């Protein structure tokens, strides 16, 4: 058969679209397939170069658990009611750092409540087997990291999450409040749903326009990606919320649908609120505190870079030749890596060449520092495919790490060899 | 291996000279370059632009890359790029815009570019050109850095020039940046 | 054939504001063309092309004279190719310079069809065109097949010059027949041609070389500045063809010496702290050894008297787009000027690998010979 993404993959339960199509739920052009990463979202036709946006997914709000930003709080689907003592809870907490958890005692509070989409919905949510957030993690884990300042954040925030369980479920609490998390693993599987699930946005519900922090069934299972296919768009009318794939876009059958969660940000923080690493993370950080400096505009030149410093692009027509060395990691690379650009004047090319080795220097020094080499790694993770999820992801951040410390030492080079025709 | 040292060599030489701005050195080098047998090079050719264009000679620059479009190389963009800044000191807005036209047939992103022209011309005094660059770009779709936006209705409106100013505050607005009191001040002062 | 004023006098025009007309490009690429500065030629055509002023045949039989003095027989085609689409007819001194520039270089075989393409157009063939097809048959080893053309010059006008003269006895001096060419010699010295054509000929016999004797040639070597480069380089390259092939070495390549102080030969060497090189591209087999002589000799004047050696040190032999060919072995010139090195001198030096056009010796290579 074709290959195509999807075709690894195989179809999910019928019911995970029925349960939402009784409800206004509308899928257009849209499978769902599942794996063992868990649920992803494929397409189904081909769609050409197009002038306007169309819609892929229709989710009415409903369907959704919601909470506003700002002080008065109020939460637009409504499930809770006047005076049940859940409220007291979310009033006690501090308006501008925690809204995680927040959001966990509303979803805690949703699997209680009769005929509410979450009692259904909850059951293909990932369990705490299947779940990659580190609240979930234990101290070996942290330990092979091989992060002193990741490790640390992520115990201060575990020990957060029990301070607030013995809080507020202490043994007067009426009953109600007691069976939504009678053990304190409970608070976390929710804090872990929050974190990793939430979406924020504007919304105008009527006349009122607040920005949100919103929970969102099905919109959850698209992914990450770098270099997006599709967008999130409020249509207020029908109170609706539509995943939408953007102008212009050729997309072919078998394609995967993909989002970006947040913009701008280095790899610690998705670990912290997803635990996923990339590879390529275009705004990664390398620390050199080393003196020199490569001159800026013929790094450009070399690997085809075009735009502003703030948005830097491969231009491939310029590449008439198929090249693939230069991805998001090169783009990486030239944000981070000290450079001199003045005037016009151009580099005395034996004049760089100090400045490559040098440079070379601190990043043979930087993969010494840790205890295993790269290729040690892939060994660990190829040799065991079960295991802790948690585990995976820890020994996947380091490879990735040192893999573009590698990856720099090889593009500096090429540098070399191109600046002189 | 044996080029690579040769090659290496040669070209501390030509930089020394563009450096210090003699363009008549690196054209014997240039010659040296065809005895030798050296390749001839974009990177070669891209020194002795930077020579002329260090001392505002606008034949030379423009002589040098005559023969290297003729060589047939496709030229590297920093090149062009000093010739849109020289070119744009001096006022001559065509011959600027045509370098333009050029750098889009061979395929490359034309927006750093277009910013450093207009940026330019209003620091040398040519501000009814840069206003007739932007429009022009405009029209095109190109956007624009908010620093320009701002140089360009101040300036106007010190001058005098209601028209241009609102023009280039609706094109603002249309590509998706909003007035502050900022614009509006400026505005006012030829309005009242 | 002074560019420098060309360059001048254009910046000049181009400043007080007049577009320069048609012919002006003319005359330029033929300045050029004598130096070889090609790539200078170029942009001076190409303004005639960016003016867009329509461009006379005139122009056209400058370019490929321009492009034949060096010997690039595919611009030469491309540019015939581009005749043939513009409008022009193909004259009389079209063929002469596409004949001319396959002489120099190979490709034999398409002279003889060019020239009977001319007899089908009706071409009416004039002297140089004689002259031309007579030296078609001289670079190849058919000495004694081009002997009919000498017998047609002989019969439909007068003895042919001195630039044939000395071919001819350069020819018979490559063969097997030494002493039964002293008679054709002694012809040519004891008939009735041009005044000037009888004192040329008793400059290579006997010794004739003095502070005074040799003073006498110097009027003869400054007189010829009438032709205006177009035949005088060609006269003092046939000459040192004749004079170095048979007779004495010390004689003949010296007359490069006042040649160069005339202004007629540039670009014979080029010196230069990070190149060291020799520009042969436009001259035939012969001459080069001789230069070789000096320069080996000049450098060592130089090496007692110490002086940093240079990175590459190369031969430009044959230049153009055909460089980068494993068919440039075939070239008249490259038969010859290998020989000669090869007999002198250890060779380190051999074609390079990223230019296949030329002979290059590395800085430490080098080093080893001169010592």
């Amino acid at each position: 058969p074709h290959d195509t993404p999807a075709s690894q993959l195989e179809l999910a339960d019928p019911d995970f679209y029925k349960i939402g199509y009784v409800r206004s739920f509308r899928a257009y052009g849209i499978e769902f397939r599942e794996g063992p990463d868990g649920y992803g979202v494929f397409a189904s036709r081909d769609v050409e170069p197009l002038r306007r946006a169309r819609v892929i997914m229709e989710i009415p709000l409903e369907l959704m658990l919601t909470i506003s930003k700002k002080l008065p709080w109020m939460f637009f689907p409504d499930i809770i009611p006047v005076g049940h003592p859940i409220f007291d809870i979310i009033n006690s907490t501090n308006p501008e750092t925690d809204s995680d958890l927040r959001l966990a005692c509303l979803l805690l509070y949703a699997f209680d409540c009769k005929d509410n989409f979450w009692q259904l919905y909850g059951d293909f949510l990932p369990s705490d087997d299947e779940c990659t957030s580190f609240l979930l993690a234990t101290e070996e884990d942290l330990l092979e990291l091989q992060d002193e300042k990741l490790a640390s954040t992520m115990r201060e925030q575990q020990q957060r999450a029990l301070e607030f369980w013995e809080k507020n479920w202490h043994s007067a609490v009426p009953l109600k409040i007691k069976r939504l998390a009678r053990d304190p693993e409970r608070f976390i599987w929710a804090m872990c749903i929050a974190q990793s699930r939430s979406i924020n946005l504007q919304m105008r519900i009527g006349a009122l326009v607040q920005d949100a922090n919103l929970l969102v069934p099905y919109a959850d299972m698209m992914n990450h990606s770098f270099q997006p296919n599709c967008f999130f768009h409020w249509r207020f009318k029908d109170r609706m919320l539509e995943v939408m794939i953007n102008a212009g876009q050729r997309i072919r059958k078998g394609d995967e649908m993909t989002v970006d969660y947040m913009a701008g940000q280095k790899n610690n923080f998705f670990m912290q609120r997803y635990g996923f690493s990339s590879p390529v993370n275009p705004w990664d950080v390398i620390h050199f505190t080393g003196d020199a400096k490569i001159h800026l505009d013929t790094f450009l030149s070399v690997f085809n870079i075009s735009g502003l410093p703030g948005e830097y692009y491969h231009n491939s027509r310029l590449s008439n030749d198929g090249d693939s060395f230069v991805d998001g990691a090169i783009i990486a690379a030239a944000r981070t890596l000290p450079t001199w650009s003045d005037g016009d004047l151009p580099p005395i090319p034996s004049l760089e060449r100090k400045a490559v080795k040098e440079l070379q220097e601190e990043c043979h020094q930087m993969l010494a520092e840790f205890p295993t080499t790269s290729d040690e790694d892939q060994k660990i993770l190829d040799s065991m495919p079960d295991c802790r999820r948690t585990l995976e992801a820890a020994i996947k951040y380091r490879l990735h790490r040192k893999l573009l410390i590698e990856k720099v030492i090889q593009a500096l080079d090429i540098y070399q060899d191109r600046i002189l025709f | 291996g044996t080029e690579k040292v040769l090659r290496l060599v040669f070209m501390e030489e030509l930089m020394e000279r563009a450096r210090n701005a003699d363009s008549k050195g690196v054209s014997q080098v240039i010659y040296d370059m065809i005895a030798a047998g050296l390749s001839p090079g974009p990177r070669s050719f891209h020194g002795f632009v930077v020579s002329h264009v260090l001392n505002r000679d606008n034949d030379g620059a423009m002589h040098a890359l005559r023969r290297e479009l003729s060589e047939g190389l496709r030229p590297l963009h920093e090149t062009f790029l000093a010739l849109v800044r020289l070119f744009g000191a001096k006022g001559l807005a065509t011959r600027g815009l045509e370098i333009l036209a050029a750098m889009e047939k061979l395929k490359y992103d034309i927006r750093q570019a277009w910013l450093v022209l207009v940026e330019e011309l209003v620091r040398s005094n040519h501000l009814e050109d840069a206003n007739k660059v932007f429009l022009k770009g405009a029209e095109g779709g190109l956007r624009a850095t908010d620093e320009i936006y701002d140089l360009l209705i101040e300036q106007d409106c010190k001058v005098g020039d209601h028209s241009n100013a609102l023009t280039i505050a609706y094109e603002m607005e249309a590509a998706g940046r909003m007035a502050t009191t900022f614009h509006f001040n400026c505005l006012l002062s030829v309005q009242a | 054939g002074l560019h420098d004023d060309a360059k001048r006098i254009l910046l000049h025009m181009n400043g007080q504001g007049l577009v320069p007309s048609s012919k002006v490009y003319t005359g330029v690429i033929e300045a050029y063309g004598q130096a070889a500065l090609y790539e200078e030629a170029v942009v001076a055509f190409n303004t005639m092309n960016e003016v867009g002023s329509r461009p006379m045949v005139e122009t056209f039989n400058s370019l490929i004279h321009a492009f034949a003095k060096g010997g690039l027989y595919k611009e030469s085609e491309a540019i015939w190719f581009r005749m043939g689409e513009v409008g022009v007819p193909r004259n009389r001194d079209s063929f002469n310079g596409m004949i001319e520039g396959y002489r120099q270089g190979g490709q034999f075989e398409e002279a003889i069809k060019a020239y009977v393409e001319m007899e089908k157009a009706r071409c009416d063939p004039d002297e140089r065109t004689l002259e031309a097809v007579l030296s078609v048959y001289c670079f190849a080893g058919l000495v004694d097949e081009s002997e009919e053309q000498f017998q047609e010059i002989k019969s439909l006008g007068i003895q042919p010059s001195i630039i044939c003269c000395c071919m001819m006895l350069a020819i018979y001096a490559k063969s097997e027949r030494w002493n039964m060419a002293h008679e054709l010699l002694n012809d040519v010295m004891t008939n009735k041609t041009s005044d000037m054509h009888q004192v040329i000929g008793q400059m290579i016999h006997g010794d004739f070389d003095d502070e005074n004797n040799w003073q006498m040639v110097e009027y003869v070597f400054d007189k010829l500045n009438s032709e205006g480069c177009g035949l005088s380089m060609r006269f003092y390259n046939t000459l040192i063809e004749a004079l170095w092939w048979l007779g004495q070495k010390e004689r003949a390549a010296r007359v490069l010496n006042e040649a160069t102080k005339r202004g007629l030969f540039p670009e014979l060497f080029r010196r230069n702290k990070l190149v060291w090189s020799v520009d042969v591209h436009r001259m035939w087999p012969g001459g080069a050894c001789t230069a070789i002589s000096v320069w080996l000799n000049d450098m060592e004047e130089l090496f007692h008297k110490g002086e940093e050696l240079p990175q590459l040190a190369s031969v430009v032999v044959v230049r153009g787009q055909t460089e980068k060919s494993s068919i440039t072995r075939d070239f008249p010139v490259a038969k010859a000027a290998y020989s000669f090195l090869k007999d002198t001198v250890s060779s380190s030096f051999c074609f390079p690998g990223w230019n296949k056009g030329r002979i290059v010796c590395q800085k430490t290579q080098l080093k080893r010979i001169f010592s």
